[PDB]
């Protein structure tokens, strides 16, 4: 696919929507719409939204996810202030909150077991 | 001869008006006796306190309270103005309560710490409870009376870069560079249990509530800066992090609390931040002036110290604009000391010099000389009267505040104060050098 | 039509500094036969020495100085440059940091020649040139770091846009993408160049056409003039006002399209924001690339340009589209005029 990069709330920049060509093939604005009304919350940090055109259609793949499934859970928006050894916020997700995440994950992910899956996005939660 | 008599009130307070004549012949006593009749104060021992008209830059003194009144009357500093020489002005504040016999043998010393640093609390009043923190890592409570140590709280991981102690005294709250606050029962020495997590880096400052006025739904909360750029309130009842403060790019140096309602930070990132802690976490304000790191604040006003020698002064709640910029101070101002009290402000600067500031006019009301080097801490002692100030040529000097002269000097062989805290009985200085001793001088 | 700026010369490091004035002097002292007493002998090499220490380094200093008009002196376009990459508070700090040290290297020169033209001692006379050679070695090593930031930008200043912000400009701006580099290239007689700039995204195309012997220079704004000026750091932002100096007209173009990747509404309100603001040069605002436009973005177009009500430059605006050539030398002669024709009559 050829990728893209996005920022929350973005539309119609002239840098990063018109060089890059507007997805559904032609008529950006259409995919500016697309993006824009799914992309949530504040800003932040950029993620990827990734581009896939098909005839007069665009679809992005989008995953700031498993991490913003954290955040909705936990109701707090940051990650890991001061890395791997404890937060500076106190974000500390219960053990029946992250397989429930798991198993929401689990189409998304691989995982054989949720069991696999709990400590696969346990892994992405201490860090 | 009479005079009239023209009294405007100064600061929220009491409020008369009226202009009432008293002969000339009279003293500033009677004076004051006549005027507080008026404002339905009694005559007891309530000092109530004058300043006049504004302006004194000149080659003279100005217009001193305590000439009597006929002398004023036909010459203030110049005649006076077109409009006095007929009136005299005057602004009337309390405050202040006296303290009689001085007394001095050596203040007691207590030993601790070894070799070690930062953090100061006394509980002014009724507590004899000072509360020394370390680098050490540890903090040690003493009596103030006995001078021995009480406790010596062992929590924490590292380094003790700042506390906040209640009223009650019954609680203490700790920051330290292992990233929490811990809070603790003084007299048992024992953790609350009060272990705050969520800062990533050294939790340099905080400013607490120590008691909520709010109805209950509101309690009593610490606000903490850290050197990883937020703040936090915390519930020193529940142990939990009410609220996250972002916004801040470099590091939190200062912040004022207890405004109940107001959050004021200062960080490396020369700005100053005012915030509405509530469920909502969101900065009202941002500050922009300072060139450089903001080391100091003061939240009537918000006053703001940086490490470009200048001193801000910010007007009413909502605007962000500067009132003043106040300059003259040669290097870093560690600390300042403003208060509602009369928008008077204290300022300590590296430079060695400490300056008396009138907030509303701007105008430097003196500066006190003498100390040979950086000026560390300061407080109004005796209370408007009074400025106490320290310094690394181991002195803690009593200052006249109204003539800003140099009354006399505490400490000899030794090497520095850090830090003092001053009841209207004593004083309590932390001091560093080689043989250490934190001293406590009671008057 | 040049940059003031180019001109000064690159400084060279307190490394090449240190080695080459005592090679220097080294090379001198041998050379030299001093005449006269045996210890005046010694004394004069001692001297030579000293001297030729001076000499360098206050070449080095001189050059710094020279070749550079300074950053006050210059016309308000060309000082706005240089502030976004160095600071101008950084740089007046700099500037007299060069002129401190030549005054010090002078000063300490005379002290050393004089003592030692004033002794007698051999050993201390040796000992004298030893401690210059010490205290010069100190100065270049300290200024190390203000030497690298004044190296670094002398580089930088050079690659700068030379253009002239006296005589008439027209200005290219809107969103990103809508095909204001092509419409420029179409504009100019003769084939499109490219200036370096900072804090702009693609780089400038500048062109020039001529109507009559009057000659009319073009620039496009790509990444800088045309997004929020808030939004942008305060290096960029203060990018985006050097083109306030710089402009004598403004057009701005507009993409209905959307092929821009950028609405109409977005554009109408930049447009509207950087309006009102240069009220005192001309603006002649042309919707192109007319025959892709679609009819549903040009009612809010509309709304801000034709109609009287809220919002509007008071300008006619041009339906063409430049880049398909149809009209290109109609609205470029529309352009030119609306800022010379004026202008001419106006002085």
């Amino acid at each position: 696919y050829l990728y893209l990069r996005a920022v929350g709330g973005e539309v119609g920049a002239s840098a990063a929507l018109a060089p890059k060509i507007g997805p559904l093939g032609l008529s950006p604005k259409k995919v500016g719409e697309d993006i824009a009304k799914a992309t949530k919350e504040f800003k932040g940090i950029k993620v990827t939204v990734q581009l896939k055109i098909q005839n007069r259609q665009a679809a992005a793949s989008v995953v700031p996810s498993a991490s913003s499934l954290v955040i909705t859970a936990l109701k707090e928006p940051p990650r890991d202030r001061k890395k791997d050894k404890n937060v500076k916020h106190s974000g500390n997700i219960q053990l029946d909150e992250i397989i429930e995440i798991a198993r929401q994950m689990r189409d998304k992910s691989f995982g054989r077991t949720l069991a696999s899956v709990t400590k696969e996005i346990l892994g992405t939660a201490q860090s | 001869p009479n005079v009239s008599i023209k009294f405007q009130a100064l600061d929220t307070g009491d409020n008369v008006g009226g202009a009432l004549r008293v002969p000339g012949a009279i003293s500033e006593k009677q004076l004051e006796e006549l005027l507080n009749q008026l404002n339905g104060t009694s005559d007891d021992p309530v000092p109530y306190t004058f300043s006049c008209t504004i302006q004194g830059k000149k080659a003279s003194d100005p217009v001193k309270t305590i000439d009597i009144t006929d002398n004023l009357y036909s010459s203030l500093i110049k005649p006076g103005y077109n409009s006095t020489e007929d009136q005299i002005t005057l602004l009337y504040t309390p405050r202040a309560v006296f303290k009689v016999k001085p007394v001095t043998r050596s203040s007691s010393a207590i030993a601790g710490h070894g070799s070690t640093i930062l953090c100061s609390a006394f509980a002014p009043h009724t507590s004899s409870r000072m509360v020394t923190g370390a680098g050490d890592n540890t903090a040690r409570i003493w009596d103030c009376d006995t001078q021995t140590p009480m406790h010596t709280l062992k929590g924490h991981y590292n380094w003790v870069l700042c506390v906040s102690w209640s009223p009650d005294g019954e609680v203490i709250a700790t920051g330290s560079m292992d990233n929490t606050i811990r809070l603790w029962d003084p007299k048992s020495g024992q953790c609350l249990g009060d272990a705050l997590r969520g800062h990533s880096k050294w939790i340099t400052s905080l400013s607490w509530e120590p008691i909520h006025l709010v109805k209950p739904g509101s309690k009593p909360r610490l606000a903490s800066s850290s050197k990883d750029g937020t703040i936090k309130i915390w519930d020193t009842v529940s142990r939990v992090c009410q609220y996250t403060m972002s916004g801040h790019t470099n590091s939190v140096s200062c912040v004022k609390w207890g405004g109940q309602g107001l959050l004021y930070s200062g960080s490396h990132d020369r700005t100053v931040r005012v915030w509405d802690i509530n469920s909502q976490g969101r900065c009202i304000n941002i500050l922009k002036s300072h060139a450089h790191w903001v080391n100091h604040l003061s939240l009537s006003m918000m006053v703001t110290a940086s490490d470009d020698y200048t001193m801000f002064l910010w007007n009413p709640l909502k605007s962000t604009k500067p009132i003043a910029r106040m300059t003259g101070h040669q290097k870093l101002v560690n600390h300042v000391a403003f208060s509602p009290d009369g928008r008077y402000i204290v300022s300590a600067s590296f430079d060695n010099s400490i300056k008396l500031w009138d907030g509303r006019d701007g105008k430097f009301i003196s500066t006190f000389r003498g100390h040979v080097a950086s000026v560390y801490q300061v407080a109004w002692s005796s209370d408007c009267r009074l400025l106490v100030s320290c310094s690394k040529d181991t002195t803690l000097k009593v200052w006249d505040v109204r003539t800003r002269k140099l009354s006399v000097d505490l400490p000899g062989h030794k090497d520095e104060v850090y830090t003092v805290d001053w009841s209207v009985d004593g004083k309590r200085v932390c001091s560093g050098g080689k043989d250490k001793m934190v001293r406590l001088w009671t008057h | 039509m040049q940059l003031s700026w180019k001109d000064i010369p690159t400084v060279a490091p307190a490394n090449d500094l240190l080695d080459i004035v005592l090679n220097r002097t080294q090379r001198k002292t041998p050379t030299v036969i001093r005449p006269g007493f045996k210890i005046t002998r010694i004394r004069a090499f001692y001297m030579r020495k000293v001297k030729y220490t001076g000499e360098g380094f206050v070449e080095k200093f001189e050059d710094i100085l020279k070749g550079f008009p300074n950053i006050n002196d210059v016309h308000p376009f060309h000082r706005d440059l240089m502030d976004t990459l160095y600071e101008k508070n950084h740089y007046k700090i700099s500037l007299a940091a060069i002129s401190r040290a030549k005054s010090l290297v002078e000063q300490v020169a005379r002290d050393y020649v004089r003592l030692l033209k004033f002794g007698q001692s051999l050993f201390q006379c040796k000992q004298l040139k030893r401690a210059a050679l010490g205290r010069m070695a100190t100065i270049v090593k300290k200024l190390r770091d203000p030497l690298a930031y004044l190296e670094q930008v002398r580089q930088h200043i050079g690659r700068l846009p030379s253009i002239d912000p006296n005589t008439r400009t027209l200005l290219i701006c809107g969103y990103p993408n809508v095909g204001k580099s092509s419409f420029l290239r179409c504009i100019t007689k003769s084939d499109v160049d490219v200036q370096p700039y900072a804090f702009t995204t693609k780089s400038l195309y500048v062109g020039h056409f001529d109507y009559k012997y009057l000659r009319f220079q073009a620039i496009d704004t790509p990444g800088i003039l045309d997004r929020p000026t808030e939004e942008m750091n305060n290096i960029e932002m203060q990018s985006i006002y050097a083109i306030a100096h710089l402009r004598s007209c403004v057009l701005y173009f507009m993409d209905l399209s959307e092929q821009c990747g950028f609405t109409i509404e977005a554009q109408v309100k930049l447009f509207h924001s950087i309006k009102p603001l240069f009220a005192n040069k001309s603006v002649m605002v042309v919707i192109n690339k007319t025959d892709i436009i679609r009819p549903e973005d040009l009612d809010e177009e509309r709304a801000q340009l034709l109609e009287s009500v809220k919002e509007v430059p008071g300008v006619e605006i041009m339906t063409s589209s430049c880049q398909l050539e149809e009209n290109v030398m109609e609205v470029r002669n529309k352009a030119c005029e609306k800022l010379l024709a004026s202008r001419i009559e106006n002085k």
